[PDB]
C-alpha cells in the first residue's frame, strides 16, 4: 500500500450492468472461470507466504539527515563546512530531482484516466507540473556536468541582480 | 550477477524517492509551493551594490 | 482489470516461450514448427480475450510494471498501453501469422534449417508486438531496430546468393535513414517536451510541432517504403515466400503507418504535416502501381501492389481520417497475405518459376488457389461486401467530400484504376489461357497445412472487414451526405480500369509486333529510380571513401604535417651537426668565434 | 585500494613459481578469483564518493573502468596462449608478468586522487605496452608502429606535466578532493589558451583526436591479440578519464576552446567510418571503427552536460567490451588462414556456425542495437549534441547509417556467400576460442539488465 | 515436389521432342545419330533443337557447351552430368 | 571474348549466339505460343535470307546492323532461367554446398555412426594419393615447352591411371545437397 | 536509324556494339592467343597446387597480395607533393571543416543571444 495523498485519485464510479439483449456475454463466464481457477489459488499461496513471513517479524528504516549549515554560512577555501554544505545539497538536488517525478506521474495518470476530455480535468496537475518545471528550471538548469552549490549560489545571486534591476527600472 | 541485483541501494535512488514523497505530502497539507526558484533564502545573502 | 492485464502479459510471455525453450535444447526438437504453431493459436485465442472485453466496455489501459531506469528527471519503465490500436492489431497479426506459419510447415519442408526458420520468424513477432504496444518512446525504438534486424536475417535467408545480401543490405540502409527521422523526433520530444512517454507529450500538445512531425514522416517514409526511400521493399523480394508474406505484406510495412497513426493528436492540429503526408502518400500509390502495370515477376507484382496500398494508407492519414487508415491496415493485412501465400503455392507447384510469363492454364489444375486468387483480387480491388469494401470505399469517399489538394485527389483515382488494372493482369496471365510451363507436370496442392492456411486467410478476407468495422466504436464522425458522382466514383474507376486492362489482354492476344515505347519503358524499368540512385549514390560515398579520406588524407597528408616533416628536420639537423671534419684548428677557430660573440655582440661580460 | 593491489603484485610469484604447464591455469584462476573480489568497490554514495586513503578514492566513474581492468586481464591471458604455445618459457612468464604489470598501473590509475600520481601511472602504462608490442608482435613494421606509439603519446604528454605542475603551484594542491572545493574561474588570455592546450592535449592524443590519430591502425594492427585487446578496451578509456577529471580547472574557458576540436571530432568521425567502408583489412577496419567511437566520446566530454558525460561513461565500457570481442574474433580468423586480408576467406558460416553467430551478435552490438548499452551511451550522446546544436542530428545520423553499414559489411564478407575454395585448413572452433566469445558476450547482454552501475558519478 | 531423373527417362524424353521435329525423320534418327551428316541439318536447326531441349528439360546449356552438343547421346549425357543422376 | 579452349569468338559462333539471343528475346515480347511460333518463323526466314553470302566484309556488316537492331529492340526484362544466372533462384543453395575435406575434422563418436561410408571413403582418398604422381608426371611430359596454350587438360592415355586433375572435378558437391 | 547507345562511367559499351570485337586482323589474333597462353598457364600452375592430396593450408596468390601492399603500403613512397595534391588536401581536409565550424558557430551564437532576450521558448526544458 502507498499513501493516498501524495498519490491523489478520484473515486471510481461505475456503471451497473443492463443486459439489453438475451445473449450471454462471456466475459462474465470467463470472470467466474478467473476467479475460480486463478484467484483463489493465488490467494492462497499469497495467504501460506504471509504466515511464513508474520513467524519472524524485523524493521528497516528511512533514513534521517539533521539540517547542517549551507555553503552562505561558509568561509571561502574552508573544506569541512563546505564539504558538509555541498553534501546536503546534493541530497536536496536529488530530492527535488524525485519531487519533479512525482509530479510528472501525476500529470500521466490524469492524462491515461480522464480519456477523451483529458483537455479539461487535468487543468490543476498541468498548473502544478508547469510551477513545479519552472522551479526546478530556475533553481538547478544551465549549471554543466560539474554543478555545485557554489555554481547554484553564482546563478541564484545573478538572477536576484537581475530582478532588483527590473524592479529598479518598472519604479 | 546476483551481488549486482541486490546492491543495497545504489546511490541513493530509492531513499530520495521516499524523502520526496514525505516532502511532497508536508507541503502539499500546509498549502506550501511545492519548490521554490531559489535554493537559499534571499534573506541571508548580501547582493553586491550597484 | 485483474484478468485483462493478466491476460495481455501472458499473451506476450506465452509468445516468448519457445525461444527460451529452442535455446535450452539438447537434442532434435520433436516437431518445432507444430510446437510453434500451437503457441500462437493459444496466444491468438489469449489475447482474442481482453479484445472482447475493450469491445464490450471500451477499457483501455496502461501497464507500467517494471521500472527500468531514471535518469535525472527523466524516468524509464517497461510499460505498455492497451488502448484502440493495440487490441485491434494484435490479434490480426497472431492469425496471419498463425496462417504463414502453417503455410511455412508446408513450403519450407526441405529446408534443412527449418527450427532457425521458425526461430527467426517468431523473434519478429516478438519484435513487432513491442512495438505495438509501446508507451514511451524507447520501447518504440526497441521494436523498430528489432523488426529491423530480423528483416535484415530474414531477406538474406540463402546467404551464399549475392542478391540476398544486396537487398538485405538495402533494406537496412532505408531504415536507417528512416530512423534518422526517428532519433530527430525523439530527441525534440525530449528536448523541448521533457518526456518520451507518449501521456505527457499528449497532454503538454505543443503548437509548433513541425519539426518533430517531419522527423515521424521521414521515419515512416523509411519504414513504409514511400516515394524516395521505396525501392527497398520490391528488392525485399529475394527472401522466402512465408518472408514476404508476413513482413513485407501485412505486418513489418505497416509500422510507419502505425507510428503516424499513434501521434494523430499531434498531426491533426498541423495542416501542413497534413499536406505533406497526403503528398507524399498521393505520389507513392500512384508512381508504385504504374511501376506494377507493366512487370512479370508475381512477386515484384505483390510487393508494389502493396507499397500503392500503403501510399493509399498515407493518403488517409492526410486527410485527417487516421481511424480509417487502422481499419484499413487490419483490411488489408488478410487478403495480401492470402495473395502472397497463393502466388507462393503457383510459384512450388511450378518448379520454383516466378514468371507470368511462363503460367496460365491453372484454372482447372488448381482450382483452390484459384478460387482464393479470384477473391483476393476482388478484396483488394474493392469489389461491395467483401472485406476491402468497408474500409477503401469510406477513405475515397472522405478524399472525395473534404477540403483536399486537388492533384493528390486525382492520383488517387487514377492509382485506383491501376490497381484494378494490374488486378485483372495477374488474373488473366497467371489463371487464363493455355499452358505455358515446362512439359513434366507435377502440380499438385493436395496438402493440409496449404489448404487449411488458404482456407482460415479466405474466411478472414470474407467476413473480418464486416466484423470489424461493425465492432468498433465511432471515433469520428462519418461524411455520408454526398452527390451521386462523388459517391459512385470508386466503383466506377475500378470498372474502368478493369474494361481497360481486359482490352489491353484483348490486344495481346492478337498477332501484331509493335517495337517498345518510351512510357514502356519507364513502366517496366521502376522508373529509372533505382537504376540511377544504386549506381550514382554507391559510386560517390565509395570514391569518396578511398580517393579522399582513405588515400589523400591520413595516408599521404595526415602523416605528411606532423610526423614525417619533424622527422627530416630532425635528420636533416642530425647530418649537419655531426659533418665535423676532425681538425683541432677548426675546432678552436669555433671557439674563438663563441668567445668573441659573447664579448662583443651579446654582452655576457657586463 | 590496497586490497586489490596487493593480489596483483602476488600474481608475480604464481606465475614466476608456477610448473612449466600450470602457469596459465593458475593465472587464469587467480585472475578470475580478484576479479570477483574487484565488485566490492560498488558501495557508492549518491552524494559522497568511496574514499579510502590519502592516495586512493574511487567514484562512480572510475569503478567500472576499474572491474572492466581486471575483468579484462583472464581473457587475455585466455586469449594469448595459443600463439605462445612454442614460445620458451621464461618468455612466456615474462609475457604474463607484463600483462600482470599493465593491470596493476591501470588499477593503480583510475584511483590516483593526486593528478601528479595520476600522470606518472598513465605514463607508466607505455613501457608494458611498447614491450608487449615491439617484442610479440608478428610483422616487420611492429618496431615502427611502437615508435610512432611511444611519440605520439610523450610529445601530448610533456606540455600536460609541465602544466600540472604550474598547477600545483599555483593552486596549492593536486588532490582532486581538495581541487573540487579550491577550483577558480579561468579567464580569457593567451596564458589560459595554452593552459589549456598543454592540459588537453596528452588526452585528445590518447583518446584519439581525428587528426592525431595516425598512430592507432599501427600499433593496434601489428600487436599480439592480447595487445590489441589491452589498447582497445582500456588505455583508449585514460584520456576519456584524465578529460572527466582535467575539465573542472579549466572553465569557463571551455566553451570557446572547445570548437575547434569538436568540428575536427564531429567531422572526424563520418571520415574514419568512410575509411572503414573501404578497408582491406580486418583488423585495420577494427582500429578505425574505434577511432570513431572514440571520437564520439571526445564530443560528449567536450559539451560537458549531464546527458553527455552519462553517455561518454556507457559508451566507452560499451565500446571497449565490443572492440575487445571483434578483435578476439579476428584473431581467431587469422589463426585459422593466416592472413589479415577480409576477402581472402569467405563463406565461413557455412563452415564456423556458431562463431557465425558469435560474429552477428558483435556486429549487432557495434551498429547500437538496442537494447545495448552501445545504444544507450550512443543515445545520450545524441541527445546531449541536439540540445547543443541541432545541425548535430545530421552528422549523427549520417554517422550511425555509415556505422550499420560498415558493421554490415564486415559480416557479410567474412561469413557470408560462396567460401573460398582453396583453404582447406578450417577447424572447428575450440572451446578456448568459444568460452572467450561468451565471456565478451553475456556480461555485454547483463548490463542492459541494470545499465545504472555504468552511468557515471552523475546518474 | 522435385521427381527423380534417370538415364532412361532423359533418353525417352529427349528421343520424344526430336521425334517431334518436322524435319527429321521419325523412323531414321537413334541415339547417336549425328546432326549435319548422318540427318542433314543446318546449324541454325541445332540452335533450335538445343532450345527446344532447353525449353523441354527447363534450364539453360550455356552456348560454348551448346555448339558441341551433336547427337543425342551427347545431350543425355550433359544433362545427366548437370542434374548428377544415377548417384 | 572469354573462352578457357579458344582465343576468340569465330564468325559463326557470333552470328549463332545472336540468332538465340534474338529468339530469346522475341519469345520474352511474343508471350504466347502461337504468336512466338509465326514470329520465330518470320526472324528465321530473315536469318535464311542472307546466309549463302561469301563476301567476309558484307556479312560482318550484316552482322553489326543485326546487332544495332537487336539492341534497339530488346526486352526491358527478358525471361531469365531459375537457375540461370540472374535468375531467382541462381546460386541459392550454394550455403549447402559444404566441401568434403570437412569430414576429415568429424570426430571418432560421429563417425561410426557411418561405418561402410568412411571405408569407401579412405578408399577413395587411397585411390586418389595413389594417383597423383602418375598425373602430374603425364601432365609434365605434354605440356610444351612455354607452357600450355589453352587450358584443355589431356585424358589418361594408357590403362589403369586416371586423368590428370580429376579430384575436384569429380567429389563437386551435387545441384541439390 | 536507331539511336546511338552513348556509353556513360555507369553504363558501359556492350560487347556487341564495340567496332574493335569484330577485328580479324593478325595482330589481334596474335594478342588474344598470347591473354590465352597467360591465362591457362597461371591456371595450370593454381591447379597444380590446388589438387594436390598432400597439401592442407592455402594457396597463396601473390596478385592478393600485391594489391593489399598496393593499396596500402605504397601511397607514400609513391606520394610527390605538387599543385594537385596539395589543392585536393587543402579542399578536403580543411574545407568542410572551416564549414561545419561557421554554421555551428553561427547556429550557437543565435540561440544563445535569443536565449538571454528570454525570446526562445523555454517552459519545460530542465533536461540538457
Ligand atoms: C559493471 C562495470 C564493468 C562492466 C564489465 C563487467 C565484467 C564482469 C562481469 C561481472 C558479473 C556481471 C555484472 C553485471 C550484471 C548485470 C545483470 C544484473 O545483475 O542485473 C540485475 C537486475 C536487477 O533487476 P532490478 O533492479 O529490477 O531488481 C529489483 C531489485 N531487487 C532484486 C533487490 C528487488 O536483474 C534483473 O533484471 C533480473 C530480472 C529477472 C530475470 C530476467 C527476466 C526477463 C528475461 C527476458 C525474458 C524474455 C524477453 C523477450 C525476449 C525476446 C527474444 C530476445
Ligand atoms: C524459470 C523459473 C524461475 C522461478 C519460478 C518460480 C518463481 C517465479 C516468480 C514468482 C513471483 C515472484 C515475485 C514477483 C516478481 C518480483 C517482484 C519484484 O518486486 O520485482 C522487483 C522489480 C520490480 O520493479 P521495481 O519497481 O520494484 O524495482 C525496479 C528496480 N530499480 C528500482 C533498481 C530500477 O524487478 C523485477 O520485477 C524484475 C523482473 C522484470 C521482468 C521483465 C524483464 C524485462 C527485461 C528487459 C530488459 C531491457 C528493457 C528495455 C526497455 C525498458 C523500458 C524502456
Ligand atoms: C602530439 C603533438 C601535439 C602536442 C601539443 C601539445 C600542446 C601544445 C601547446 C603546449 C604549450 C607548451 C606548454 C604550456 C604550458 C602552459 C602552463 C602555463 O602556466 O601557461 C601560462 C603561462 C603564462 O606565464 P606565467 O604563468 O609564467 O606568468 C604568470 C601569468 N601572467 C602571464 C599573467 C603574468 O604561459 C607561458 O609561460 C607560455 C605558454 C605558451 C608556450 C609556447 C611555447 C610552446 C609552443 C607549443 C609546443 C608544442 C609541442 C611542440 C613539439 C611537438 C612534438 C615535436
Ligand atoms: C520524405 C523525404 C524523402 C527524401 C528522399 C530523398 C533523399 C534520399 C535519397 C536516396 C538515398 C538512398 C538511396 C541511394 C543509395 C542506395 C544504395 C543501395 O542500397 O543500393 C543498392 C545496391 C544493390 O542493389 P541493386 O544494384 O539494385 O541490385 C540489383 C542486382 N544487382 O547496393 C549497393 O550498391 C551497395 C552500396 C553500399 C554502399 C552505399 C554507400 C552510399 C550510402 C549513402 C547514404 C546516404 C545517407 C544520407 C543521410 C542524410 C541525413 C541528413
Ligand atoms: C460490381 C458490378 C458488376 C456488374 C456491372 C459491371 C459490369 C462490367 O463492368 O462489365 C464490363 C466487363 C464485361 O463486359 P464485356 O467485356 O463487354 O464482355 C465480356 C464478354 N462477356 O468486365 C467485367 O465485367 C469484369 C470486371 C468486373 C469488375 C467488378 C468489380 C470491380
Ligand atoms: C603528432 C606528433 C608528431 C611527431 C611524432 C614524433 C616523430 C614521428 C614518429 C617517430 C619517428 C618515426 C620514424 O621511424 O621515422 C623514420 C625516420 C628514419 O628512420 P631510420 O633510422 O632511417 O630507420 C631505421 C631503419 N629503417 O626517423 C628519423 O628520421 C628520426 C626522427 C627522430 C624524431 C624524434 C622525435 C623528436 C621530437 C622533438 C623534436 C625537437
Ligand atoms: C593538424 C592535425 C589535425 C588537427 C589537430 C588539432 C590542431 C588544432 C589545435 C589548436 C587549434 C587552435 C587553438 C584554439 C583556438 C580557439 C579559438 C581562439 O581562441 O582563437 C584565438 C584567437 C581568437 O581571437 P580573440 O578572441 O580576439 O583572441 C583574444 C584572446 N585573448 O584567434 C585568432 O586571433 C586567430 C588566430 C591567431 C593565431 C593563433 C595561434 C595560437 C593557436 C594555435 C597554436
Amino acid at each position: 500500500s502507498w499513501d493516498k495523498d501524495v498519490y491523489p485519485e478520484p473515486p471510481r464510479r461505475t456503471p451497473a450492468p443492463s443486459p439489453q439483449t438475451s445473449l450471454p456475454n462471456p466475459i462474465t463466464y470467463l470472470t467466474k472461470a478467473f476467479d475460480l481457477l486463478v484467484d483463489r489459488p493465488v490467494t492462497l499461496v499469497r495467504e501460506f507466504i504471509e504466515r511464513q513471513h508474520a513467524k519472524n517479524k524485523y524493521y528497516y528504516y528511512h533514513r534521517e539527515f539533521r539540517r547542517v549549515p549551507d555553503i552562505t554560512e561558509c568561509h571561502e577555501k574552508d573544506v569541512l563546512c563546505m564539504f558538509e554544505a555541498e553534501m546536503q545539497w546534493k541530497r536536496d538536488y536529488k530530492v527535488d530531482q524525485e519531487i519533479v517525478n512525482i509530479i510528472q506521474e501525476r500529470l500521466k495518470a490524469c492524462q491515461q484516466r480522464e480519456g477523451e476530455s483529458h483537455r479539461q480535468n487535468c487543468a490543476k496537475e498541468l498548473q502544478q507540473f508547469t510551477q513545479v518545471v519552472k522551479a526546478y528550471q530556475d533553481r538547478y538548469h544551465d549549471l554543466g556536468a560539474h554543478y555545485s552549490a557554489r555554481k547554484c549560489l553564482a546563478k541564484q545571486k545573478q538572477r536576484m541582480l537581475a530582478e532588483r534591476k527590473a524592479t529598479k527600472e518598472a519604479a | 550477477s546476483t551481488f549486482v541485483a541486490y546492491l543495497p541501494d545504489y546511490r541513493m535512488q530509492e531513499w530520495a524517492r521516499r524523502e520526496a514523497e514525505r516532502l511532497v505530502k508536508y507541503r502539499e497539507a500546509h498549502g506550501l509551493p511545492l519548490m521554490e526558484s531559489n535554493c537559499f533564502d534571499p534573506s541571508k545573502i548580501q547582493l553586491p551594490e550597484d | 482489470m485483474n484478468l485483462f492485464s493478466s491476460l495481455t502479459l501472458v499473451t506476450l510471455i506465452l509468445l516468448t516461450m519457445p525461444i527460451a525453450a529452442i535455446n535450452f535444447n539438447t537434442h532434435k526438437f520433436t516437431n518445432y514448427p507444430l510446437y510453434v504453431k500451437t503457441t500462437i493459436s493459444c496466444a491468438f485465442i489469449t489475447s482474442m480475450i481482453p479484445t472482447m472485453m475493450f469491445i464490450h466496455t471500451g477499457q483501455e489501459m496502461i501497464i507500467s510494471n517494471w521500472h527500468w531506469l531514471t535518469i535525472q528527471t527523466l524516468k524509464l519503465s517497461l510499460s505498455f498501453k492497451m488502448d484502440f490500436f493495440s487490441m485491434m492489431f494484435v490479434p490480426v497479426a497472431l492469425f496471419v501469422t498463425w496462417s504463414i506459419m502453417e503455410f511455412s510447415m508446408w513450403y519450407m519442408h526441405s529446408d534443412p534449417n527449418i527450427n532457425q526458420f521458425f526461430k527467426y520468424l517468431l523473434l519478429f513477432l516478438i519484435t513487432m508486438l513491442i512495438l505495438v504496444t509501446a508507451n514511451n518512446l524507447f520501447q518504440l525504438f526497441i521494436g523498430w531496430e528489432g523488426v529491423g534486424i530480423m528483416s535484415f536475417l530474414l531477406i538474406g535467408w540463402w546467404y551464399g546468393r549475392t542478391d540476398a545480401n544486396t537487398a538485405a543490405l538495402q533494406a537496412i540502409l532505408y531504415n536507417r535513414i528512416g530512423d534518422i527521422g526517428f532519433i530527430l523526433a525523439m530527441a525534440w520530444f525530449l528536448i523541448n517536451l521533457n518526456t518520451w512517454d507518449l501521456q505527457q507529450i499528449f497532454m503538454l500538445n505543443p503548437n509548433d510541432s513541425n519539426l518533430p512531425l517531419m522527423g515521424l514522416i521521414l521515419a515512416a517514409t523509411g519504414k513504409s517504403a514511400q516515394f524516395g526511400l521505396h525501392p527497398w521493399l520490391p528488392s525485399a523480394m529475394e527472401g522466402p515466400t512465408p518472408v514476404s508474406a508476413l513482413l513485407h505484406s501485412s505486418t513489418m510495412v505497416v509500422a510507419g503507418i502505425f507510428l503516424l497513426i499513434r501521434f494523430y493528436p499531434l498531426t491533426e492540429n498541423n495542416k501542413f504535416g497534413q499536406s505533406i503526408m497526403l503528398c507524399l502518400g498521393a505520389m507513392t500509390t500512384l508512381f508504385t502501381a504504374m511501376c506494377a502495370l507493366t512487370q512479370n515477376d508475381i512477386k515484384k507484382i505483390i510487393a508494389f501492389s502493396t507499397s500503392s496500398q500503403l501510399g493509399l494508407m498515407m493518403v488517409t492519414i492526410g486527410i485527417n481520417q487516421p481511424h480509417l487508415a487502422f481499419l484499413h491496415i487490419c483490411t488489408h493485412a488478410f487478403f495480401k497475405a492470402m495473395l502472397f501465400m497463393c502466388s507462393g503455392s503457383i510459384i512450388h507447384s511450378l518448379n520454383d518459376e516466378q514468371d507470368i510469363r511462363k503460367m496460365g492454364g491453372l484454372f482447372k489444375a488448381m482450382p483452390f488457389t484459384t478460387t482464393a486468387l479470384i477473391i483476393g483480387s476482388l478484396a483488394l480491388t474493392g469489389m461491395p461486401f467483401l472485406t476491402g469494401f468497408y474500409s477503401k470505399d469510406l477513405i475515397i469517399e472522405s478524399a472525395n467530400t473534404s477540403y483536399t489538394n486537388a492533384w493528390a485527389l486525382l492520383m488517387t483515382l487514377v492509382a485506383t484504376s491501376f490497381t484494378a488494372i494490374y488486378s485483372t493482369r495477374i488474373i488473366f496471365f497467371a489463371l487464363l489461357g493455355q499452358p505455358r510451363f515446362p512439359t513434366l507436370i507435377n502440380i499438385n496442392e493436395n496438402n493440409p497445412f496449404l489448404i487449411n492456411s488458404i482456407k482460415r486467410l479466405l474466411i478472414g478476407s470474407l467476413f473480418a472487414g464486416f466484423i470489424i468495422s461493425n465492432n468498433i466504436p465511432p471515433m469520428t464522425i462519418p461524411q455520408m451526405t454526398m452527390p451521386h458522382y462523388l459517391k459512385m466514383t470508386a466503383l466506377t474507376v475500378t470498372i474502368l480500369g478493369f474494361i481497360l486492362a481486359l482490352e489491353i489482354s484483348n490486344t495481346t492476344h492478337y498477332l501484331k509486333f509493335n517495337y517498345p515505347s518510351n512510357t514502356f519503358k519507364f513502366s517496366n524499368l521502376l522508373g529509372y529510380y533505382p537504376t540511377i540512385m544504386h549506381r550514382l549514390t554507391p559510386y560517390m560515398n565509395l570514391t569518396m571513401s578511398q580517393k579522399s579520406a582513405s588515400s589523400l588524407l591520413d595516408l599521404i597528408w595526415l602523416e605528411t604535417i606532423l610526423p614525417k616533416t619533424i622527422s627530416l628536420a630532425q635528420m636533416k639537423m642530425s647530418t649537419t651537426i655531426t659533418s665535423q671534419k676532425g681538425l683541432i684548428k677548426l675546432y678552436f677557430l669555433s671557439f674563438l668565434i663563441t668567445i668573441l660573440i659573447s664579448t662583443t655582440l651579446l654582452n655576457f661580460h657586463e | 585500494m590496497l586490497k586489490y593491489i596487493i593480489p596483483t603484485m602476488m600474481l608475480m610469484p604464481l606465475t614466476w613459481l608456477s610448473k612449466n604447464s600450470m602457469i596459465w591455469i593458475n593465472t587464469t584462476l587467480h585472475s578470475l578469483l580478484i576479479s570477483l573480489t574487484s565488485l566490492l568497490l560498488l558501495n557508492q554514495f549518491g552524494d559522497n564518493s568511496l574514499n579510502f586513503s590519502l592516495t586512493f578514492f574511487s567514484d562512480s566513474l572510475s569503478t567500472p573502468l576499474l572491474i572492466l581492468t581486471m575483468w579484462l586481464l583472464p581473457l587475455m591471458l585466455m586469449a594469448s596462449q595459443h600463439h605462445l604455445s612454442k614460445e620458451n618459457l621464461a618468455r612466456k612468464k615474462l609475457f604474463i608478468s607484463m600483462l600482470i604489470l599493465l593491470q596493476l598501473f591501470l588499477i593503480m590509475t583510475f584511483t590516483a586522487t593526486e593528478l601528479i600520481f595520476f600522470y606518472i601511472m598513465f605514463e607508466a602504462t607505455l613501457v608494458p605496452t611498447l614491450i608487449i608490442i615491439t617484442r610479440w608482435g608478428n610483422q616487420t613494421e611492429r618496431l615502427n608502429a611502437g615508435l610512432y606509439f611511444l611519440f605520439y603519446t610523450l610529445a601530448g604528454s610533456l606540455p600536460l606535466l609541465v602544466a600540472l605542475i604550474y598547477i600545483q603551484n599555483t593552486m596549492g594542491s593536486l588532490n582532486f578532493l581538495i581541487l573540487q572545493y579550491w577550483v577558480q574561474p579561468m579567464p580569457n588570455s593567451w596564458s589560459n589558451t595554452f593552459m589549456w592546450l598543454a592540459c588537453m592535449m596528452a588526452f585528445m592524443v590518447k583518446m584519439p583526436l581525428y587528426g592525431l590519430h595516425l598512430w592507432l591502425p599501427k600499433a593496434h594492427v601489428e600487436a599480439p591479440i592480447a595487445g590489441s585487446m589491452v589498447l582497445a578496451a582500456i588505455l583508449l578509456k585514460l584520456g576519456g578519464y584524465g578529460m572527466m577529471r582535467i575539465t573542472l580547472l579549466l572553465n569557463p574557458i571551455t566553451d570557446f576552446m572547445a570548437y575547434p576540436f569538436i568540428m575536427l571530432s564531429l567531422w572526424g568521425m563520418i571520415m574514419t567510418s568512410s575509411i572503414c567502408l573501404r578497408q582491406t583489412d580486418l583488423k585495420s577496419l577494427i582500429a578505425y571503427s574505434s577511432v570513431s567511437h572514440m571520437a564520439l566520446v571526445i564530443v560528449a566530454i567536450l559539451i560537458q552536460t549531464p546527458w553527455s558525460y552519462m553517455g561518454a561513461t556507457a559508451l566507452m565500457i560499451a565500446h571497449g567490451l565490443t572492440s575487445s570481442m571483434l578483435f578476439c574474433l579476428a584473431n581467431s580468423n587469422y589463426e585459422r588462414v593466416h592472413s589479415r586480408t577480409m576477402i581472402l576467406a569467405r563463406g565461413l558460416q557455412t563452415l564456423l556456425p556458431l562463431m557465425a553467430a558469435w560474429w552477428l551478435l558483435a556486429s549487432l552490438t557495434n551498429l547500437a542495437l538496442p537494447p545495448s548499452i552501445n545504444l544507450i551511451g550512443e543515445l545520450f550522446v545524441v541527445m546531449s549534441t541536439f540540445s547543443w546544436s541541432n545541425i548535430t542530428i545530421i552528422l549523427m545520423g549520417l554517422n550511425m547509417v555509415i556505422t550499420a553499414l560498415y558493421s554490415l559489411y564486415m559480416l557479410i564478407t567474412t561469413q557470408r556467400g560462396k567460401h573460398t575454395h582453396h583453404i582447406n585448413n578450417i577447424l572447428p572452433s575450440f572451446t578456448r576460442e568459444n568460452a572467450l566469445m561468451s565471456l565478451h558476450m553475456l556480461p555485454l547482454l547483463l548490463l542492459s539488465l541494470n545499465p545504472k552501475i555504468i552511468l557515471g558519478p552523475l546518474y | 515436389d522435385a521427381p527423380p531423373l534417370t538415364l532412361e527417362g532423359i533418353k525417352d524424353r529427349v528421343l520424344y521432342v526430336l521425334k517431334l521435329y518436322d524435319k527429321i525423320d521419325p523412323e531414321k534418327l537413334s541415339v547417336n545419330s549425328h546432326f549435319m551428316k548422318d540427318l542433314g541439318l543446318d546449324s541454325l536447326d541445332q540452335v533450335e533443337i538445343i532450345m527446344a531441349m532447353e525449353d523441354e528439360f527447363g534450364f539453360e546449356i550455356p552456348d560454348i557447351d551448346a555448339e558441341k552438343l551433336m547427337c543425342p547421346q551427347e545431350i543425355v549425357d550433359y544433362i545427366a552430368d548437370k542434374k548428377d543422376v544415377y548417384e | 571474348a572469354f573462352l578457357p579452349s579458344a582465343a576468340y569468338l569465330t564468325h559463326q559462333q557470333k552470328v549463332l549466339q545472336l540468332y538465340k539471343r534474338a529468339l530469346r528475346h522475341l519469345e520474352s515480347r511474343c508471350v504466347h505460343r502461337d504468336k512466338y511460333r509465326y514470329f520465330a518463323c518470320l526472324l528465321r526466314a530473315r536469318f535464311d535470307e542472307h546466309k549463302n553470302e561469301k563476301d567476309m566484309v558484307k556479312a560482318t556488316q550484316l552482322l553489326r546492323e543485326a546487332e544495332k537492331e537487336f539492341w534497339h529492340g530488346q526486352h526491358p526484362q527478358p525471361y531469365i532461367f531459375p537457375e540461370s544466372p540472374g535468375g531467382t533462384s541462381y546460386e541459392r543453395y550454394e550455403c549447402y554446398k559444404v566441401p568434403e575435406w570437412c569430414l576429415d575434422d568429424w570426430h571418432p563418436s560421429e563417425k561410426a555412426m557411418y561405418p561402410d561410408y568412411f571405408a569407401k571413403r579412405e578408399q577413395w582418398k587411397k585411390l586418389r594419393r595413389e594417383s597423383w604422381e602418375r598425373e602430374v608426371k603425364q601432365l609434365q611430359e605434354e605440356t610444351p615447352v612455354g607452357g600450355p596454350r589453352t587450358e584443355a587438360l589431356p585424358p589418361a592415355r594408357k590403362q589403369g591411371d586416371l586423368p590428370p586433375l580429376w579430384w575436384h572435378i569429380v567429389t563437386r558437391p551435387r545441384e541439390r545437397p | 536509324s536507331f539511336p546511338k547507345y552513348e556509353p556513360s562511367r555507369l553504363a558501359s559499351l556492350p560487347t556487341t556494339l564495340d567496332p574493335a570485337e569484330y577485328d580479324i586482323s593478325s595482330e589481334t589474333r596474335k594478342a588474344q592467343a598470347e591473354r590465352l597462353a597467360i591465362r591457362s598457364r597461371l591456371k595450370r600452375e593454381y591447379q597444380l597446387q590446388y589438387n594436390d592430396p598432400s597439401r592442407r593450408g592455402v594457396v597463396e596468390d601473390p596478385a592478393l597480395i600485391r594489391w593489399t601492399c598496393a593499396r596500402s603500403a605504397n601511397v607514400y613512397p609513391n606520394f610527390r607533393p605538387n599543385t594537385k595534391t596539395s589543392l585536393l588536401g587543402a579542399l578536403f581536409g580543411i574545407g568542410p571543416l572551416i564549414f561545419w565550424y561557421y554554421v555551428f558557430k553561427t547556429d550557437r551564437d543565435r540561440k544563445e543571444k535569443l536565449i538571454q532576450e528570454g525570446k526562445l521558448d523555454r517552459t519545460f526544458n530542465i533536461s540538457y
